[PDB]
């Protein structure tokens, strides 16, 4: 059961949508977009979830989240007394009306940011952090190495027989002071995105099926659905796949020349199926790679000229130009297949903006606060009072605002044109009926 | 004309000077002291592949943000007049990124293959480097001056589809046609870029 | 230390209650749709985002790279 | 010698940094404002 | 061991991050600065609509400047000359990248702001356009976050 | 002086926050006497475990010292917005 | 001895600093008067 | 043995011939799509005639890609430099070639939409005046395979 | 030990920092005191408020001066390279980006000042606007002080 | 014997040669197309005629495939460096004689294709110029015979 | 022990000190004179008036006057180079920082004149911004003398 | 004992001095005689007094004359090179001082002398800003005439 218009009253209706306080704020920035075809899947529904979600990822930061929900609460506690008042300030306006949506934006970014464990780039220490022993480090033939650290650093080793187990919950908090989190957790993050991204438009597709259905287009799914599904899943899900089975399949005693999945799935495209040299995921993996691409392309045909081609034939058959025809689906074919990769890369993104911010937050925190702290003892505490003042004056001005909004802005581009352009198409009119509007007045 | 005189100016005397210098050289029957091989071989392959990788992913958004702005312009003021522009001409913008993917792409996996040396004397040291260094220079510079003309041409091509949609709305589909070439040209060299660099090896 | 194996029960039950039966407990007023589709998408989209965080660090190649005075720390704190 | 290995590895990175600035320039010399406002 | 002028590339490239950004978020701003002071005029409640494609350039800066500072805390003497190309790479590509977006920031702003005054529903596709441009300059920004692990 | 309601309000949450964050900051190290790991420590770094205790109770000392300002702060603008 | 370094800097020196000069007195040679007021009354 | 650097000419050569390919590609497009857009308005029908100039470009940027990849192929470590040298003339010369031929694909396309625009009976002579560049970009490309080989 | 002639790059950035600076306050200067003389006849009742571009102008002045300052207490003659370098990357970054910031001021403050004649309602935003460019000169300035003293 | 790289200047020579062949071919393609496109709608019936400039233009083009041709068969390793440097001399004698010929071919089939229409005597004179062109192409092309048979 | 050519550096520091401000003021003078012209002839009461701006292009030019003459009385042929790269540093430092001021008082006095002309109570105005001139050309000033005395 | 050719640069000097002070005043007396021919047409009585600022301009002239001459008058073979710097630097700083305010005088001239005949008024003022320029013209005879004794 999908949430879709009501009818109105052999014309094309306007789109009917029925919102209420909380949702109409989501279905206005879907109508920014366009308003949608009658009896369309209304994305709004899923919207009031995925985007915050999105959000969240790009802006999944524990303490700004809190500051974030904390502001969105400001407006609601005075929702009595903004209503009935003047207010002529759009800007305000807008961002009063968008309230519920700037307080679910938050919910999700601090839960986003605990899992991250950042809360203004502080970790969460939950006694779970069990990553290494440290005891038996200096066990493992280092004996007062701290001597020679003070001009060294030292990298922990995987697998030394004494240290491993994950996290409770999260990112262990460990990595947040280390000098290579910018591989381990920038890894993760990602492969993270790349993972969600693809979800998210396969489910943009699956909805289109329900699309299919109600407007009882068989064609629009034997030819359409059908080949376009298999073509994402053959390529695209297969390479998730692979990223789950390359965490769980390998330890670090393979770490020296580990299988590279970038490179696996670049010679996966190119049939490039070297004897040695490289290891591989798994037994027979060249024999899948050949197999999926292969298929893939197999799958092209009906999705690129089958559909005018049985058209051509039924039409002619019951009795259409079949040129244009070809020339409309042939677009269509490109736009998808092609848009598929570079919607993939869309929804990198998330993994761009999550970096983007965590590095703010760790070069804030760092060039302002840290600098602030003295051994001197009153130095130190009075210099905290004046450098916080600008520091959280800082964090405000770039990260809750302005990194605030785009990412706002960039999670909203990618509900626009990577997910409503699988199942949200075509254009319908303003509904506009009779009302007591003039109240006021 | 202010600049573009100091432009030729400065292009004129900088190839004057080395023909000068070039001939005399050879007048003067000089031991091949300007010797090309010395230059290659002492400018580190550090750079010139640093120098690749940041001018694939920099020339390409470049492309793409020129011609971005291209479109923009015409879409806006044109939408002055037909604000259905905005639903279907908005692809143009979307080509003109996807050409900086292309080059992004390209740019990253390029530079997954940077490595140290741990070298010195150059002298038997490094004969793979040095292919690998110049290989990847190359590519880096194939995709990326490929990905900037390519922004432009989207651009160009992107204004006349919102001029002309504006106008006749039947005309969108059709043009389209013309930008997937733009596109198809970007990725004839990340074809290229990619074999460039498909048999090499850093440090 | 720590297994995997029940970090993953413990917030795959959670998360699976609530978008599997969830659905079963929920108010009867005109928001039921929206607060139903709440449920399921945020338990998919929760779990999912946390299933990554906490599998990806599993089996891993190297640890970290930390500082001499945090490396001493730990071996008098964890 | 004219140049060394530092020197002239130097100025190959400067001159290309160089052009960035020069484009960049370029096109923020040639930058109007308007003669008049539209209307009051 | 350290082969000399080794630093010199890599303190470069934090200038270079730093003020070719500056360079694209100024023009971004001086264009758009000009539309809003034309268009204000006759729509003054279209103000502080208008002040949003100089907020996306002052976001382009802010790119540089986390690279420049990126790059500058990770500067020593004994620097191995590999790891400088790769800030010296960094800077100049979140550099170039976002003198570029700045370029497109600028333009397509200044014919904004007029085009939405006179039609206000192409403000969305204002945003739009502006929305992709920051992206390219978030591109130069990953790019030379990544070079600097590798 | 009135400094202006609105200047007075921002005062005050600015003090609240001040005030919240940087005794947990304190209470944190006081706890862990830690991953964060900031406490201004030397370059000579002794193995003498005791000197991150001794820090970590600096850090609380001088975070509270920093709320106690931040108190101060506080209840100005309290009385400028209440009076405005 | 050392010659490229005192090379390197006379020439990039002298270069630079001889063109500011050109670019200044191309655009003090040039210099717009308004060819108003009273000049197209004396042309 | 095989020098040091010989590679490196090669490697301008294929990426010379892929770039300024695509630049005659670029602008023969380009150009084309102007004035199809520009005729269109006017009278829609002749579209489809129109097209061919737009594929004209496209193939200035195949005959560079064959060569480029060709060469690309070729590139190894261990090069006799003569191969090289080979490989940077075939490279070059495609490519430049091309960027002749893609020109004169831009100027003669678009005034040839404009002339048909106005008189259709001009189609057939447009297309035999574009196949003229089209062997001009044959040019280039044979010379530049028979270089590769030798 | 110390590398000869190591002074030339932390000199050149005391006084390149300095120099960049004033050329862009004195653009910002110049443009914006056009501005003011072309506005301040009609609006008389204006003219202590459109000295703010000017103002604001010196600031990107100052934040060179501190900077050229600071890098000139900074040297030495036995400098050992590395430190000249920073001096040069620290100079060089608050001076271009206050030039950055120096166009921006003109560009909006004539745009502004005469708009605000027009349009009073004007005055906050320019203001506002002004407020990023001094924001993009402050970037140059924080950078350039991590630098020199790292 | 031979001195090494003393094949660089040949291979110069053979894409040279072609390179400007096309680039005169072009320019005089261009040119006469645009004229072709321009005049043939006001008279049609001259589109048969009027192509000729355009083949006058293709033979500048074939003139560089012949020398550049004859050259890439005469290219060795072994070169003796003399024969080099008179394959460099016949390849740059040709095209750029030839690009000297294109340009005229250009512009006299412009102005003489426009004028024929306006003056249907001007047909023999405008050949008779076209034909001085390809005799100024010739040349080239005989020198080019020459050297690189020396 | 000393370098050869050191010298060489601080006695183009002198010449530039003189030269550049000499280049500024000389603009400045002019911009200004050529509005004064067309001031007196509207009214020459203000002719009294206007002249400020043309002799605060005179300190300027004094500027640059006392750096240069405090350089070479400097100048040694035993020089040490660390204050030889001083001397050039403050020379240009004030040379050049002293020509960008004089061009921005140029072309206030040139509009502020002019303005004042037709407005009275435009004189206080134009005053300030002269005063933000004479300010930009001391900071100059005040680095060159720490540099020359460093 | 001293390096050879040390000569050059002090010869250079007496030249540029000459010359570069020739150009100073011919650009002011050309642009001032172009004032003259056009004023005096209006209102010849006044042709004698609008010489003025041709014979100011002279000044210039004379004080490269001077300083030319001032350092021929020390030049010899045994130069110990640092002498001759500073008869370079005393040359250019004199010389392109000089050229400075030729500018000056040209500008002023021409437009004091075609306002003069429209304002007689202006008379006193053209003088005044005309002293300004020559004392912009003598800062450089000073610096030459301490530095090249130096």
């Amino acid at each position: 059961e999908l949430f879709r218009s009501e009818e109105m009253t052999n014309q094309t209706p306007p789109t009917y949508n029925k919102t209420n306080k909380f949702t109409h704020g989501f279905q206005n920035i879907v109508d920014a977009y366009g308003i949608g075809t009658y009896r369309e899947i209304n994305p709004a529904p899923y919207t009031v979830i995925t985007f915050p979600f999105l959000f969240a990822v790009m802006f999944g930061d524990f303490g700004h989240g809190i500051l974030m929900t904390l502001f969105a609460v400001w407006m609601v506690l005075r929702e009595s007394r903004i209503l009935s008042q003047k207010n002529e300030n759009e800007m305000f306006s807008m961002v009063f009306s968008g309230r519920y949506i700037i307080l679910l934006m938050g919910l999700f970014s601090i839960y986003t940011g605990l899992i991250y464990n950042d809360c203004f780039s502080k970790s969460l220490n939950i006694f779970g952090s069990s990553w290494s022993v440290r005891p038996m480090f200096t066990i493992g033939n280092w004996t007062e190495e701290t001597l020679l650290g003070s001009s060294v650093l030292q990298l922990n080793p995987a697998i030394p027989g004494v240290f491993g187990g994950p996290y409770p919950f999260g990112i262990d908090p460990i990595w947040n002071i280390a000098t290579n989190k910018l591989t381990f957790l920038n890894s993760f993050k990602m492969k993270m995105s790349v993972i969600l991204g693809i979800i998210h438009m396969l489910f943009g597709v699956s909805l289109s099926l329900f699309n299919h259905i109600y407007f009882k287009k068989p064609l629009n799914i034997y030819f359409g659905f059908i080949p376009e599904i298999i073509f994402m899943s053959s390529l695209f899900g297969y390479l998730v796949i692979l990223i789950f089975y390359k965490w769980t399949a390998y330890d670090a005693h393979s770490s020296r020349n580990a299988p590279s999945l970038l490179i696996h799935f670049i010679n996966m495209f190119l049939f490039s199926y070297p004897e040695s040299g490289n290891a591989m995921l798994y037994s027979g993996q060249k024999g899948i790679q050949c197999f999926l691409i292969v298929v893939a392309m197999l799958c092209v045909p009906w999705m690129l000229l089958f559909k005018p081609l049985i058209l051509r034939h039924q039409y002619l058959r019951k009795k259409f130009d079949f040129g244009d025809t070809m020339v409309h689906q042939a677009i269509h074919t490109i736009e998808y297949c092609l848009g598929c990769i570079s919607n993939t890369a869309s929804y990198l993104r998330l993994w761009a903006l999550s970096l983007a911010h965590a590095q703010l937050s760790e070069v804030l925190w760092t060039m302002v606060i840290h600098i602030g702290l003295h051994v001197r003892s009153l130095a130190g505490g009075l210099g905290l009072f004046f450098i916080f003042a600008a520091f959280a004056t800082l964090t405000v001005a770039i990260l809750l605002i302005m990194e605030g909004l785009s990412a706002f802005l960039h999670a909203l581009r990618l509900h626009w044109v990577e997910f409503q352009n699988k199942f949200y198409t075509g254009t319908g009119f303003k509904f506009l009926p009779f009302s007591f509007e003039h109240i006021r007045e | 004309t202010g600049l573009e005189l100091l432009y030729l100016g400065i292009f004129v005397a900088f190839w004057a000077c080395m023909i000068v210098v070039g001939i005399c050289y050879t007048i003067f029957d000089l031991g091949f002291r300007f010797d090309v091989a010395w230059f290659l071989t002492e400018t580190s392959p550090f750079m010139w592949s640093n120098l690749g990788i940041g001018l694939a992913i920099s020339l390409s958004v470049v492309g793409a943000a020129w011609g971005i702005y291209i479109t923009g312009s015409s879409i806006i003021g044109g939408g002055v007049k037909a604000p259905r522009i905005k639903t279907k001409n908005l692809v143009s913008i979307i080509f003109c990124e996807a050409v900086a993917i292309y080059g992004i792409i390209m740019a990253i996996v390029i530079s997954n293959m940077a490595e140290p040396f741990s070298a010195t004397d150059p002298k038997a040291i490094g004969h793979r480097n040095y292919h690998a260094g110049y290989s990847m220079f190359g590519a880096g510079l194939t995709v990326g001056l490929s990905n900037l003309f390519c922004g432009v041409c989207v651009g160009i091509v992107g204004s006349g589809a919102a001029l002309a949609d504006a106008q006749n709305p039947s005309l969108f589909v059709k043009i389209l046609i013309v930008e997937i070439f733009g596109s198809a040209i970007g990725l004839f060299g990340v074809i290229v870029a990619i074999l460039q660099t498909s048999r090499v090896k850093m440090g | 230390a720590h297994s995997f194996a029940l970090p993953v029960i413990i917030f795959t039950t959670f998360w699976g209650l609530i978008g599997i039966a969830g659905p079963w407990f929920v108010p009867k007023g005109p928001n039921r749709g929206v607060i139903i589709t709440m449920l399921v998408a945020t338990a998919v989209c929760c779990y999912l985002f946390w299933l990554i965080a906490i599998l990806a660090q599993l089996n891993p190649l190297f640890g970290p790279q930390l500082k001499n005075e945090t490396i001493w720390y730990v071996r008098f704190l964890w | 010698g004219f140049f060394s290995p530092g020197i002239w590895m130097g100025l190959l990175t400067t001159l290309f940094m160089l052009f960035i600035f020069t484009y960049g320039l370029h096109m923020i010399l040639s930058l109007k404002t308007m003669d008049r406002f539209d209307d009051r | 061991n350290n082969p000399e002028y080794s630093s010199f590339f890599g303190v470069m490239g934090a200038s270079s991050a730093m003020v070719f950004s500056a360079m694209g978020a100024a023009y971004g701003t001086a264009k758009s600065g000009t539309g809003i002071a034309a268009m204000s005029v006759m729509r003054p409640e279209l103000i502080m609509k208008s002040i949003i494609p100089v907020v996306m350039a002052g976001i382009i800066a802010i790119y540089g400047l986390v690279v420049a500072v990126l790059i500058a805390n990770s500067l020593t003497d004994g620097i191995t000359l590999y790891r400088s190309f790769l800030q010296l790479g960094a800077g100049l590509s979140v550099g170039l990248s976002g003198l570029a977006a700045g370029f497109a920031i600028g333009i397509v702003g200044d014919a904004g702001v007029r085009g939405t005054a006179q039609q206000p529903r192409l403000f969305v596709g204002m945003i739009l356009i502006l929305i992709f441009a920051e992206v390219l300059g978030l591109y130069g920004l990953i790019v030379a976050l990544i070079l600097s692990t590798k | 002086l009135c400094c202006g309601p609105k200047l007075a309000a921002c005062g005050i949450v600015l003090s609240a926050w001040g005030v919240i964050m940087l005794i947990m900051l304190g209470i944190f190290f006081n706890v862990h006497s830690l991953i964060e790991d900031v406490p201004f420590t030397e370059k000579d770094f002794e193995n003498g475990p005791q000197n991150i205790y001794n820090l970590y109770e600096q850090v609380s000392y001088n975070c509270f010292i920093a709320a106690g300002l931040y108190l101060l702060l506080g209840g100005f603008s309290f009385c400028q917005v209440r009076l405005n | 001895l050392e010659y490229s370094v005192v090379f390197n800097l006379v020439l990039w020196i002298m270069t630079g600093l001889a063109l500011a000069v050109i670019i200044t007195s191309y655009n003090i040679w040039n210099m717009d008067p308004g060819y108003d007021s009273i000049i197209y009354r004396m042309t």
